[PDB]
């Protein structure tokens, strides 16, 4: 999930963008 | 432990403002 | 508009603090 | 919507809960 | 306190209701 | 300690939303 | 009130780092 | 109170110290 | 005085997710 | 300055990354 | 874990309150 | 750098200043 992907490193722009509607 | 908890509330935050009017969705594990 | 934002950033916290482990889809404009 | 109902005046955490998924 | 208590684990809304005076 | 620091000021927005009108104290030194 | 509820939130993370072991009171009205 | 001496006009870190306990 | 103060808040933190390793300088009136 | 062009209207993500270093 | 990323967010919003009208420069660099 | 002297042990408010332009 979000949680596993993005506490665990740090997600860039891009990968965060893959949650938004 | 604590930690991951902390951490989603910065995620929320981040998620705000990379999406925008586009809206989100935050689902922590289902 | 500028204070309409501001105000959804809040929102998103509170959301994040009442729904838990259900999460929530964030919509902006229904 | 959400922004409708609690930007215009103050949303109780149970009036929030109804947009919890 | 609640550092103790609410730092080491998720204190839940109702826990944190017992902080408000 | 910063982690028991970081925690706290997640911990007084939290006492913020749920208590509201009624108010709250924060003493950490407990 | 909207405006001033927000001010709130920010008024109490300032305080947090302000007061530090102090502690503080928050009533927004007793 | 707090809100209407500092949410009507910035209060300094000086003027927020006069609410610490 | 207030609602321009509380916008910088959230622009210093919308900074620090975009301009990540590079940091940034804020100045208000420059 | 950042504060008159965005405490006004929205800026967007790449507009704020004018301001980075 | 991303502690000090977080840590990151929560000292620009620390050094915002303290350094008010003149500004401060944030630079994580090493 | 200030992550290296305020991210373990905790910055006091004069210490923070010393990053102030
Ligand atoms: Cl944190
Ligand atoms: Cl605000
Ligand atoms: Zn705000
Ligand atoms: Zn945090």
């Amino acid at each position: 999930g979000i949680v596993e992907q993005c506490c665990t490193s740090i997600c860039s722009l891009y990968q965060l963008e893959n949650y938004c509607n | 432990f604590v930690n991951q908890y902390l951490c989603g509330s910065h995620l929320v935050e981040a998620l705000y403002l990379v999406c925008g009017e586009r809206g989100f969705f935050y689902t922590p594990k289902t």
